[PDB]
């Protein structure tokens, strides 16, 4: 399988924060990553697919972009209301997910 | 969306269908192939053997380092960036591949962190640690000769002896070499060469390297014989004579609303004489668009066809009348060896030329005749239940087309001849007539 | 769009086989898509368990799972079934059916993308 | 029926006329290949070497079994009677094997009582008793690798490293078989294939095997080049990991009043160019019916043409026209390359372009002149008793047709352009001349 | 002579320029080979596998002596003369190779003297003094597999297993020889085979042959890789079953005013629609004139062709016209598949069809945008230092043609189908209108 | 129909060649049809020699009597003859010139048929 | 060479009578079996070619079948004045005979 | 016809460089032919060095002077020079700049005919 | 290289003589021999070249032939003013020269 791993893990952050995560791979998997949005208790959805194109619906602060076996996200000014994200690759069966870090309230 | 009844009729039976495969999204890993044996067990039996040896393979490996080196000299982070203005002339697929080259220099460094251990190994197959996680294996050319033969004979036979039998290996070796690593290697930046002419530098063995790397599914053998499995050259050493591959292993995508449909053909009778169809034997429907198949560079399997690539063709429009009912703009051409087919089976039904072979019906003993209007028969169990052609005795079933079928006649298209001098004369001859018109 | 119902016991005993039927309104089982089957234990993640092809028979199933799982199609009444052998401790978890997009990357060769959209609500199965 | 006079003025001179022969009438033998050698005399130096490889091979050989037992379920004493409901889909060709299979099973199943004796050979070739009468025998793979090189040097190297030699020994030899006997092969009910085909399960010498089956006859090698010799394998064991195959021995059968006629082409002058004409090389004869002939498939020797089937096919009737004497049917080439030939021989007499080559009479040391008007000369000793070209120096004999041959001129044919792209462009500009001049 | 500006517009960028080179002025040297192994130190475990063995090699052999024998009795010295009427029909090669036979055969007599010395050899590889300064060299074949193998384990296995052993590598060693030297050789009288082919009747280790004899050259590889080495049997001996060939060493000619030039095909846009060009990719100039060329049969180098050969085809007026600057001449064809390529650089510059590809600006970080109206794009650093296409980030230099080049349009062409089957339908449709209008 | 005539002379010595020539009435020997010998040694049956081709030279012999057998023809006088050497105690027989049917049989592969509808009035050689 | 058998070996019947014989082959040949008539001491003649195809100027009470290695031939109310019938095979060089069951006096 | 001149130091060192320029006239160095030197030392013969080229950028030279030589030509002055190392105690003769004239021959095969016809007077140089 | 020997090595003569002399070869050179005319002390030039053809200026007593590896001049008359001449390959790299007898003065 192919694995993957993220940097750093740690979000705790309130009403307008800027931050930046690294999702890494076991190696390359051209744009076959996604940034998704997992819902609690209920079915999830998405924040960028394609790991560029930004998902209807979604605020335009968030940005993606990366190459190779390294891709990154981008994301500004935050609302605390929202839940879990994580990255997750569809190169290789089966379909895997990362570590992984989402909004937390402190 | 193709008329099958009406083609039967001109001697096209319908044949088996199956699923439209393209490899895609392949795994990446490396192995290190050494293409000179250690002779430190035997070393005062070599003479001066080893010293030619390395000039011609010097000799042979400097122009694939020197195309290497083209691309590695030209090519840095800003993504990473070409210079095209030294590139100067190159086509997509060797700017790609070298992209890939230029990703693959990392891991090439890391393993090159090991020469004197390389430099070291002395059975065929070895492992080394590149890291804690991460190993790295080595393939050594000859190297299973020279522990098993020349090793164990040392004393039975003379010194001079033994260093004219490694002579000749290595001779043998070089020949068998050649036509792969040699002259007709005049681009190694792609990624196309099959891993098959790759293991030559290990004596042809690719089911060996395969076991070592460890990849492992349920459509290996289909992706080998496919040539879907390739390789790439990332490093080349000239001091210790070692190369450096990278390979690519890859899945099976099906394409969602394709299929191949086969035809089967059977000559048929018309004016006293035996005709076949000019038409081709398979056809690929994508979303309910027809075209051609260059079918001969793929795998046929029972269940689909399995290609390393895109394969379609485009196709007339009067031929892609011709499919789909209009037969008489379908080409015939005449007849003249005993050997072309003259009956098939389809769905259990039986289409004949009862007129070239003599058929008879088992259940009553009476014989089945065909007149000289019909182009060939259908045969069901409406009719006969059990039918004798030559020496085979079959049982049939039912057909599910019109009952009105060995009532009803087709329309004919016009003769062809296909020959290559045939085509020039034809040609030459339809010229002459358009200037003699005008 | 599209939605889904997950069906089966809500309890069964272990060991026991279990049926999970999806069945599907706003649109037709025989969509060029993917239907799956994905695994939500209580305390983790989620995991993926397999498809079967809306225009074809062909399917596709986890390693981890592959022996003790069986996945059809019915286009009578637009369900799909998925059938779980020899249920455990640690088999206790919400089962969701879903679809999943594909979209096909020509450029020199071939790549194919894959990821996830639309799921179902969800039945939690006890052992 | 052909007019070579008129011919050997547009440079096709007449060569070497040949017999026609087909194979026809087998006699047919049964033989064992076991897949896998004994390693009873080795048995602490394995590991688990065996174990993946018999893994390995029943990936391999289950589907060919799969695919036999269609037939094999699906067959039965009424004559034979096939299900043609079960069968489905199938050609002539393959339900004719079918019966063959069927009617080789007797045999198979008296063979298959001596399975445990067949588990217990410990040669290459092994005879047995299959009735007091009919012997078979066995012939197994690798085996004299295991007996001549393995075992006698057990104490001179360590067991780990004859474990690793018999494992690449193992890899190799499967890495010859896929080709043949994978993927590739999806349909093995047939009896077209090659015995040097099928030999691969034996290391490619069928020599051996054709020697041990005991067949002997004066047109051996010329049945053996021409393909003729098939087999078809008739039951699978994956147990003991063996198969049976049934050969196919044929005689030749010579067609009675047919022959091959064979051109030899030779550049001519006309209007200050070099031209040669487009004909084909061979031509078929057949009760004074002309016809083409894929002659790639057949063997060629000096006094026949020996093929598998009956390969004729057909002619135009310009073509027809331009071989018995209408020489402006016949369509020409024009010469661009130095390499094209020049002059021939033929019933001691010379052919010649003297514009393009230099001609002396060497018995009166005086030049031959040929003239703008003229397409090539005819030299013979009614003029020229020894002649001069170049290096070569050649006595000659007399012509039999025509004493005026030097003083007639021949009426020309049309220019044509026969590479490929050149097709498509002439195609599509008449086809616009077409259009313009309606 | 060819214009490029305008080609280029319709998907044909240039490439590479090459030089043009053929082989000429060989040196000759001789070898003798012979095809039975030395048993003197096994001769107690022979059995009576050599008689079989020389029974079976001498019905190969025979036909080849009696082949020769006609062109050496019908030859004597007068320059030398052939009998025309002995030999009846030729073709001008094979008259050239038999001069060149009667040459050899006295050297061959010189080499003859030694019949005893030849008989003796127990080595694969051997020196003999033909005279007190020249040396004829002697190979044998399987001489090493007997003095590696076989004599060495005498002792540890039974007298039975050794000569099975001999008798499976004697069958194996026929096994590979039959292709070239069976009945498929009925003309060995020419000199046009390669070494290559040869070298099976010692085992195919051509390199060891070569080094033996000494040459040496910076060309070596090339002449190799593009069959310019051959070799003529000269002599058999049927009673120690030994063989004589003359081998021929060439160098290599430039033709001084020839160059091949080289296409890069691309897709472009017209009418919504994505085509490409049906135009050759390699093209010869020589003195100004234009032809095609046979290129499949050469050797393609980095910097030249290389030929044994002059391989030269003619060409149409239309084509001619098409690359001379008429592309309204030049046909066209309908893509369907996903494969064709899209971009290429030529002189590091960029042409890319931008509509089936993004293309972006890196510097600026805007769009690069293409009309319905135009073919492809030219890209260089007038307008963009450095572009992105999908993955490939490239920098560009500067275009040497006109400023106005993404400004002004082409003439197009008309459309073709080059599938096989399509040629005979599109003739057949073309004849059937051509009779409607009449 | 096709007359045959049998000559030869009718005793010769032990171990000495034995010419026979059969003419031919009726008929024309470039006939595409097979002029064979069958011999038959009284208190015996038959057995066959061998034959040549009417339309061309090629020729089939037994592979017992191969050795010591040759057969050609003769267009001017329509006659075929046989030789024979070293004749012994068993050779005296009745020597019988034949005419032999073919018959080709297409059926996916090629199979020849032969059998034996004319003879000759046959004549006796004593050893 | 081809070798055949017979079954059974005893032809002594008088006018009005009904057999059926059997012929075997070692292996398979086609339908390339004939049912000969030989006639003492001159030209003999043919019942039977093609294993199926009745000869001219013969009863047709005869009859004969057969496939693979085994065929058969029936007879019915026998004429006494004819004397000799075998069946052969020209299947494979040289022609042979079987061993045969013919017309006896007793 | 075409003129020839050569030109160069007159007394060198031994082991210095050679430099030799033949300048031509009467004609242009691009023609289609071979530009050649041969070394003539006094009390001995002729023998050849190397050639470059006309209309290509090919060269050829001498294998037993090979390593220490080198050819250029230049198309605007219309001279060629040639350039040899390490001068010694035999290297003292007279160089001559030469037109090689080349035909081919097609007969079967091809053979290459080279013969010299004219060459440049001459200088001479002294270690 | 290719090595070239002649026969005999001297031409001592006057006005009006006859003479003949052979060149040999160590392999077949086809017609690639040529009879040169060496000037002391500045350009040479040549006599016959491609082995049969005469160089313009040049006498027509001279002539040339042969074949394989044996190749013969003959020359009549002489004139002993004309100083050099000798036979000369150009089949091979590098180009060599024979021998060789030239006009000696006596
Ligand atoms: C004819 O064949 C069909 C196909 O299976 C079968 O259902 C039907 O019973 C058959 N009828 C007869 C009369 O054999
Ligand atoms: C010419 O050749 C024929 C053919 O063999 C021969 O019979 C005749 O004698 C020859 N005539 C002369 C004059 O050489």
């Amino acid at each position: 399988d192919i694995q993957l791993t993220q940097s750093p893990s740690s979000l705790s952050a309130s009403v307008g924060d800027t931050v930046t995560i690294t999702c890494q791979a076991s190696q390359g998997i051209g744009n076959n990553l996604h940034w998704y949005q997992q819902k609690p208790g209920k079915a999830p959805k998405l924040l960028i697919y394609r790991a560029s194109s930004l998902q209807s619906g979604i605020p335009s602060r968030f940005s993606g972009s990366g190459s190779g076996t390294d891709y990154t996200l981008t994301i500004s000014s935050l609302q605390p209301e929202d839940f879990a994200y994580y990255c997750q690759q569809g190169y290789s069966y089966p379909f895997t997910f990362g570590p992984g870090t989402k909004v937390d309230i402190k | 969306i193709l008329h099958y009844e009406k083609l039967s009729k001109i001697g096209l039976v319908k044949g088996v269908t199956r699923k439209y495969k393209i490899k895609s999204n392949p795994l990446t890993k490396d192995i290190v192939i050494k293409m000179i044996p250690n002779v430190s067990n035997m070393s005062q039996c070599t003479g001066s053997v080893m010293e030619n040896y390395k000039t011609r393979l010097n000799g042979i490996l400097t122009p694939i380092k020197g195309a290497l080196e083209i691309y590695k000299n030209n090519t840095h982070d800003l993504g990473v960036i070409m210079a095209g203005v030294a590139i100067g002339i190159a086509t997509a697929a060797q700017i790609t591949a070298g992209v890939a080259l230029y990703e693959a220099m990392k891991n090439a460094d890391n393993i090159n962190k090991l020469k004197s251990s390389i430099e070291s190994t002395n059975e065929a197959v070895v492992k080394l640690q590149e890291t804690a996680e991460k190993t790295v294996y080595v393939l050594t050319a000859l190297q299973d000769y020279i522990n098993t033969n020349l090793v164990p004979t040392i004393d039975k036979i003379s010194c001079k002896q033994t260093e004219l039998s490694l002579d000749l290996a290595l001779s043998k070796y070089l020949s068998d070499l050649l036509f792969v690593f040699g002259p007709n290697l005049q681009d190694p930046v792609s990624n196309s060469m099959t891993i098959q002419a790759i293991s030559q530098a290990f004596g042809g063995n690719y089911e060996t390297l395969l076991r070592t790397l460890g990849y492992a599914t349920e459509d290996f053998d289909d992706l080998l014989e496919s040539d879907s499995i390739t390789g790439q050259i990332i490093y080349v050493d000239l001091s210790s004579y070692y190369i450096i591959v990278r390979v690519y292993f890859p899945i099976l995508t099906e394409i969602q609303q394709a299929y191949i449909q086969e035809l089967l053909p059977v000559s048929f009778n018309n004016d006293n004489s035996e005709w076949i169809s000019i038409v081709p034997n398979f056809i690929l429907v994508r979303n309910t668009l027809i075209s051609n198949i260059e079918i001969g560079f793929c795998l046929i399997t029972k269940r689909s066809v399995i290609c390393n690539q895109d394969y379609a063709t485009p196709m007339t429009n009067n031929m892609r009348e011709c499919l789909t009912g209009s037969t008489e703009k379908c080409p015939r051409e005449l007849v003249v060896s005993s050997h072309v087919p003259r009956f098939a089976l389809s769905n259990g039904v039986l289409f004949a030329n009862c007129i070239s072979v003599t058929c008879q019906c088992q259940t009553t003993g009476r014989a089945i005749s065909q007149s000289g209007e019909q182009t060939l028969l259908m045969i069901d169990n409406t009719t006969c239940p059990t039918a004798v052609l030559g020496n085979v005795i079959i049982s049939l079933g039912k057909y599910l087309g019109s009952v009105n079928y060995n009532s009803e006649g087709i329309a004919i298209g016009p003769p062809v001849f296909t020959d290559k001098v045939d085509i020039s004369s034809q040609i030459s001859s339809m010229n002459q007539s358009l200037q003699q018109s005008k | 769009q599209v939605q889904l119902q997950e069906s089966g016991p809500g309890v069964v005993k272990p060991s026991e086989t279990l049926s999970l039927t999806c069945a599907v309104s706003g649109g037709s089982i025989s969509d060029s898509y993917r239907w799956s089957w994905i695994r939500q234990p209580p305390g983790k993640g989620l995991e993926w368990i397999g498809y079967i092809y809306g225009s074809s028979t062909s399917t596709n199933y986890n390693p981890s799972l592959k022996s003790r799982v069986t996945i059809s199609k019915d286009t009578s009444k637009n369900q799909f079934s998925l059938n779980l052998s020899s249920l455990t401790a640690a088999d206790t978890a919400v089962y969701y059916c879903v679809r999943v997009v594909q979209y096909l990357e020509w450029f020199v060769d071939l790549i194919e993308v894959n990821w996830f959209d639309v799921w179902g609500p969800g039945v939690l199965v006890t052992v």
